[PDB]
C-alpha cells in the first residue's frame, strides 16, 4: 500500500500524502499544497491549455491558474479568466 | 566632495570662538546664597567673573538613574530655543537632598542613594558618582562657555559664507559645556558621519559636526556633517556604560579627547544647555534611559521589513508591471517598487505625469493584486506655480518659510523654482498630514506608502546647499534655531497622514533622509547617497551600527550603491549585506545601468535569489526583533561589544555585527575573496554555521572559506530562531504560513527565544491586543512553547511544522503534548555527523501552550 516519492528517495504511507508537510526531495509527495519548496501544481484550466506553477504559489492568495484551483482556502476566491 | 562649499570649524565664526577656549580656570562661579532645592529640581545662579553675567542653572536627579543639567540666561533680552516635541514626556523626577555642605561645596544625594552630586561652587564643576565611584565631572577642563544675548571679533554678527550673507541680528549667543569620564576610552554615536563605529579623537584635526547636509557624492573616514544628526554619545568601558544627550537643535560641533579617561565638549550656535547624562550602569539601561526620554522605533508594517526595488527612475506604469513581473517570472521575492521624482507631473509633490502615470489606481490595483505595495516621493519644497494647487494653498495661507524682509523664501530644487513649507509651525504639519487623505492625493491606495527626500532641507543655491542661517520660522526663530528638527518634523507629518487617511487603524511606512533625536518614532531613514564601490558597502555597517546605539534600529543604505555602477560581484555581496540590515531597499541613480537582479548571469541571479530566500524566511524573527525595539528601545542590529560588554577585543569591531542575541554575522566584502576571519566570542559560548551546521567554541578567530554565495553567519547556542521556510512571492503571502523552530543548544543543552505574530499591519496589538508574544525554552530533554504576554490574544492558522535541533544527540522517542489533545508521537530524522534532529510535523496552533520531550 505505500507512497513512493517519484525519485526513489523514500515510501511513506498514502496519509503523508498532501498533508501539508514535505517528506520528499522531489516536492511529489505534496502535488495540491504549499508545502515543498520545489514542487508544481498543476492548472487542469478545462476547456483551455493547462499550466504548471510553483507549489509556493498554491494558496499565496493570488490568482495563478485561470481557472483559479491554485486557491482554494486563502481567502481569495479566483474567477474562472481561460475564456 | 567639494570640501569648499561646507564650513569647516574655523570657518564657522561660533566654533572658531568656542574651540579658541582652551583648558583652565573657568570664569563661571556658583552663588551658592541664590541655592533653592524643592522636590522636582535644585536651581542656582552662576556668574561670570569677568562680564558679570548671571545664568541660572537648574540641576535635576530623575528616576531611572538620570540627571538633568539646564542653563539659561537669568534675565535675557529674549528668550531662548528650547527643542519642542522630541521629549516624549516631562521626565519624571528623583529628590536631590543635601547630605553635606560648606563655604565652596554642596553634595546632594539623589533620592535614597547610591547615586551623588557634587556641586563646587569656584570654579563651577559638578561630579556625578555612584557611592565612592567618580563617574563624571561637568566643566573639570573650564570650558564651559555661554555667550550671552548682546543689544541686537570676525563674524560675530554679520557673516559671510561664499556669496550668502547671514545678517546675524542677535550676534554671538554659542553654548557649550565640557565633559569628563574617567575609566572611558571608547565612545561611540552622534551620527551621520561616513566614518568609523568607535569615534576618534579631534584634537589635532576637525570636531565631529551635527549639522542635516545634502553632501553630494560623500566621501568617507571624515567628520563631515551628513544629512541628519542624533546628538548623543555612548560611553563604553569593561565596567560601565554612560550616555550623554545634548538637546539642542542648532548647529553642533563635537570635540573628543584622551588622556585612562574621554573628555567630550559640545559647542552649539544658540539655544540653552539642556543635558541628560544616563548612567546605565550597563549598555541596555543606557538603551532604556534614553527610549524613556525620546521614545521607540515605531512597529514597521511587515511589508516593511520585505525587500524594496527602487531605481530613479522606473518609466511608467507599463515599466513598473514588468518589474513586478519579472521578480515573479524569476522566483525573486519582493514586497514594494518604488517611484522617485519621475513620477510626479514637474516635480509637484502629489501629482502624476499623465503620460507615465495616467492611471495610478489601475497600477496600484495591479499591485494589489501580487500583493505588493508601491511608495511614493514626496518632499518638502514646493514648486512655486499658480497652476498648483498645493503652491496656492500654502501661499494663501502663509504656511511657507520666511525671510527677514516678510517675503516667502524661494530657492532652487528639483522643479526649479521652490518654497519651503514651514514644518516646525504645527498648522502645517496638519495640513501636511490631510494632504494624505485619499479625496486629497488622487490616485493613491492603502497600498501606497511615502519617501520623504531632501528634507534637511537641501536648496541647491542655498550655503552649503542648504536654508539661509536668518530665514524666519514659527513664532519668530531662525532656521539657526531650529535646522536639526527640520526634517523630522517632515517625517513626523508624513507619519501622521499615513495613520490618519486610514482612520487611524493602520501603521505608517516611511523613509525619510534627514532625522533627529525622537526620528526612531516616525519610521526608517537611510545613509544617502552613496557609491557604488566596496569600501561603500563596508562602511553601511558602522553607519547603521552608530545609528542603532542612539535609537535609530530601521536603518540602511542602497543596496548596489546609488551613484556609479556596481559590477556583479559587488551587486551580489550588497545583496547578501542588505538581506541581513534593517532596512533593505536597491536604489540607483539616474545615469546608471538598469540593475534589477534578474538582468544579471544566472550565477549571480542564483546567489541573490539565495540572500532573498534567507531574508524572507527569517521575517518572524526580523518582526519579533523589532517588537523588542518598540517595546524596551534595544537595537535590532547590534555591535559584538553590546553583546560581550566585558571582552575588549569587540571594542572597535565593525566588520561583524549581531541581530538580537541570536545571529552573528559577517558579510563579504572585499572582491576576489576566498575566505574571511570570523570573531566568535564568548568564554564558553558555542555558535552554529547556520548552513552547515558545525560548532564552534568561543573566543576566536575562525578563518571561514566562502564561494559567491556564501553568507558567513552564525546561531548562536542558547537561541531560538523562528523562521517561515516556505517563501513566497511577498510578505502578505506568507505571514499566515507555518513556523520553522531552529534551536541551537547551548553547552548546557539549552535555549530559548521568542516570537511576535499580529495581523502584519494595524494597530490592533495596541488598541485591542490582538497578537501573540511565545516564548520558546529548551532544557533536559524537552522543548516548551508558554505565554510570554498573555494579555495577548489572537485568532491565526500558523502552526509548528517543523522543529530543528542543533547540537542533540539521537531520541528513542519524541512525545508532544498539548492542552485539549490526547499525546502524540513524532517522526524524526538524526545526522550523526553533525548532531542535528529534525522533528517533523508537530502539528500544534502557535497560540497553544505545548511540550515536546526527547526520549
Ligand atoms: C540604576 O543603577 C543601579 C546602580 O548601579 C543599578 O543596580 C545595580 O545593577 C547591577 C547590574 O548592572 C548590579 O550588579 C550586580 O551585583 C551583584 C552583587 O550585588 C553581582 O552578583 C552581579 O554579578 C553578575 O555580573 C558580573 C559582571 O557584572 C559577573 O561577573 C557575575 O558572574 C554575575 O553574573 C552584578 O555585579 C548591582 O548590584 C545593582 N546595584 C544596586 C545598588 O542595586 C540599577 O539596575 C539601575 N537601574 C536602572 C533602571 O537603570
Ligand atoms: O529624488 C532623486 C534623488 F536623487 O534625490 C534624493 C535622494 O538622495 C536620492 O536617493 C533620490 O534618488
Ligand atoms: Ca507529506
Ligand atoms: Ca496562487
Amino acid at each position: 500500500k505505500p507512497f513512493t516519492c517519484l525519485d526513489g528517495t523514500a515510501t511513506i504511507p498514502f496519509d503523508q500524502v498532501n498533508d501539508d508537510y514535505c517528506d520528499c526531495k522531489d516536492g511529489s509527495d505534496e502535488p495540491g499544497t504549499a508545502a515543498c519548496p520545489n514542487g508544481s501544481f498543476h492548472c487542469t484550466n478545462t476547456g483551455y491549455k493547462p499550466l504548471y506553477i510553483l507549489s509556493s504559489r498554491v494558496n499565496d492568495g493570488v490568482c495563478d491558474c485561470c481557472d483559479g484551483t491554485d486557491e482554494y482556502n486563502s481567502g481569495t476566491v479566483c474567477e474562472n479568466t481561460c475564456r | 566632495v567639494d570640501r569648499s562649499n561646507f564650513k569647516t570649524c574655523d570657518e564657522s565664526s561660533f566654533c572658531k570662538r568656542q574651540r579658541s577656549i582652551r583648558p583652565g580656570l573657568s570664569p563661571y562661579r556658583a552663588l551658592l546664597d541664590t541655592l533653592q532645592l524643592g522636590p522636582d529640581a535644585l536651581t542656582v545662579h552662576l556668574i561670570h567673573e569677568v562680564t558679570k553675567v548671571l545664568l541660572v542653572l537648574e540641576l535635576q536627579g530623575l528616576q531611572k538613574n538620570m540627571t538633568r543639567i539646564r542653563i539659561d540666561e537669568l534675565e535675557p533680552r529674549r528668550p531662548r530655543y528650547r527643542v519642542p516635541d522630541v521629549l516624549v514626556a516631562d521626565p519624571p523626577t528623583a529628590r536631590l537632598s543635601v547630605s553635606g555642605r560648606d563655604d565652596n561645596s554642596v553634595e546632594l544625594t539623589v533620592a535614597e542613594g547610591p547615586y551623588k552630586i557634587i556641586l563646587t561652587a569656584q570654579p563651577f564643576r559638578l561630579d556625578l558618582l555612584e557611592d565612592r565611584s567618580l563617574l563624571l565631572s561637568v566643566n573639570a577642563r573650564g570650558l564651559m562657555a555661554f555667550e550671552h544675548q548682546r543689544a541686537p571679533e570676525p563674524g560675530a554678527w554679520e557673516e559671510t559664507f561664499k556669496t550668502h550673507s547671514d545678517s546675524k541680528p542677535y550676534g554671538p549667543t554659542s553654548v557649550g559645556l565640557d565633559f569628563s569620564l574617567p575609566g572611558m576610552e571608547h565612545v561611540y554615536g552622534i551620527p551621520e558621519h561616513a566614518d568609523s563605529l568607535r569615534l576618534k579623537v579631534t584634537e589635532g584635526g576637525e570636531p565631529y559636526r551635527l549639522y542635516n547636509l545634502d553632501v553630494f557624492q560623500y566621501e568617507l573616514n571624515n567628520p563631515m556633517a551628513l544629512y541628519g544628526s542624533v546628538p548623543v554619545l555612548l560611553a563604553h568601558s569593561f565596567h560601565r556604560d554612560l550616555g550623554i544627550f545634548w538637546l539642542n537643535a542648532a548647529e553642533t560641533w563635537v570635540d573628543i579627547s584622551s588622556n585612562p579617561q574621554t573628555d567630550i565638549r559640545w559647542m552649539s550656535e544658540s539655544g540653552i544647555i539642556d543635558v541628560f547624562l544616563m548612567l546605565g550602569p550597563s549598555v541596555f539601561d543606557v538603551f532604556r534611559q534614553y527610549a524613556s526620554l525620546t521614545g521607540t522605533q515605531a512597529l514597521p508594517p511587515l511589508f516593511s521589513l520585505g525587500y524594496h526595488q527602487s531605481r530613479w527612475n522606473y518609466r511608467d506604469e507599463a515599466d513598473v508591471l514588468e518589474v513586478d513581473q519579472g521578480f515573479d517570472d524569476h522566483n525573486m521575492p519582493c514586497d514594494v517598487i518604488w517611484l522617485d521624482i519621475e513620477h510626479a507631473d514637474g516635480k509637484r509633490y502629489f501629482t502624476w505625469d499623465p503620460t507615465r502615470f495616467p492611471q495610478p489606481l489601475n497600477m496600484l490595483e495591479h499591485l494589489a493584486s501580487k500583493r505588493r505595495k508601491l511608495v511614493a516621493i514626496v518632499d518638502p519644497h514646493i514648486k512655486v506655480d499658480s497652476g498648483y494647487r498645493v503652491h496656492e494653498e500654502l501661499r494663501n495661507h502663509g504656511l511657507y518659510v520666511k525671510t527677514r524682509d516678510g517675503s516667502d523664501y524661494e530657492g532652487w530644487c528639483w522643479p526649479g523654482s521652490a518654497s519651503y513649507p514651514d514644518f516646525t509651525n504645527p498648522r502645517m504639519r496638519a495640513w501636511w498630514s490631510n494632504m494624505f487623505s485619499f479625496d486629497n492625493y488622487e490616485g493613491s491606495a492603502p497600498n501606497l506608502y511615502v519617501w520623504n527626500d531632501m528634507n534637511e532641507p537641501s536648496v541647491f543655491n542655498g550655503p552649503e546647499v542648504t536654508m539661509l542661517k536668518d530665514a524666519v520660522h514659527y513664532g519668530g526663530w531662525e532656521h539657526r534655531d531650529i535646522h536639526n528638527i527640520y526634517g523630522l518634523y517632515v517625517h513626523m507629518a508624513t507619519a501622521d497622514g499615513l495613520i490618519q487617511r486610514s482612520g487611524g487603524i493602520e501603521r505608517p511606512f516611511v523613509l525619510s533622509r534627514a532625522f533627529f533625536s525622537g526620528s526612531q518614532r516616525f519610521g526608517a531613514v537611510w545613509t544617502g547617497d552613496n557609491t557604488a564601490e566596496w569600501d561603500h558597502l563596508k562602511i553601511s555597517i558602522p553607519m547603521c551600527l552608530s545609528l542603532a546605539l542612539v535609537g535609530l534600529s530601521f536603518c540602511g543604505a542602497d543596496v548596489g550603491g546609488f551613484f556609479k555602477n556596481p559590477e556583479p560581484e559587488l551587486l551580489v555581496r550588497w545583496y547578501q549585506m542588505g538581506a541581513y540590515q534593517p532596512f533593505f531597499r536597491a536604489h540607483a541613480h539616474l545615469d546608471t545601468g538598469r540593475r534589477e537582479p534578474w538582468l544579471l548571469a544566472s550565477q549571480y541571479q542564483d546567489a541573490i535569489r539565495d540572500a532573498l530566500f534567507q531574508r524572507y524566511s527569517l521575517l518572524p524573527f526580523w518582526y519579533t526583533l523589532f517588537y523588542q525595539a518598540h517595546k524596551e528601545g534595544f537595537p535590532v542590529m547590534r555591535p559584538l561589544w553590546v553583546q560581550y560588554p566585558e571582552d575588549m577585543s569587540t571594542f572597535s569591531i565593525e566588520d561583524q555585527f549581531m541581530l538580537g542575541d541570536a545571529l552573528l554575522i559577517h558579510p563579504v566584502s572585499d572582491a576576489g575573496a576566498h575566505g574571511v576571519q570570523v570573531y566568535l566570542p564568548g568564554q564558553e559560548e558555542v555558535w552554529y554555521d547556520i548552513q552547515s551546521y558545525q560548532k564552534h567554541h568561543g573566543p576566536q578567530t575562525l578563518y571561514l572559506p566562502v564561494t559567491l554565495s556564501s553568507i558567513p553567519v552564525f546561531q548562536r547556542g542558547g537561541t531560538i530562531v523562528p523562521r517561515w521556510m516556505r517563501v513566497r512571492r511577498s510578505s502578505d503571502c506568507m505571514k499566515d504560513d507555518p513556523i520553522t523552530l531552529f534551536v541551537a543548544l547551548s553547552p548546557q543543552g539549552t535555549a530559548q527565544g521568542e516570537l511576535f505574530l499580529d495581523d502584519g499591519h494595524t494597530f490592533n496589538y495596541q488598541t485591542r491586543h490582538e497578537f501573540l508574544l511565545r516564548r520558546f525554552s529548551f532544557s533536559g530533554s524537552t522543548l516548551v512553547s508558554s505565554s510570554a504576554d498573555p494579555k495577548g490574544h489572537l485568532e491565526t492558522p500558523i502552526w509548528i511544522e517543523r522543529v530543528v535541533i542543533m547540537g542533540a544527540g539521537k531520541p528513542a522517542a519524541v512525545v508532544l503534548q498539548t492542552k485539549g489533545s490526547p499525546e502524540s508521537r513524532l517522526s524524526f530524522q538524526h545526522d550523526p555527523e553533525t548532531s542535528v534532529l529534525i522533528l517533523r510535523k508537530p502539528g500544534v496552533s502557535v497560540a497553544s501552550d505545548w511540550s515536546i520531550h526527547l526520549r
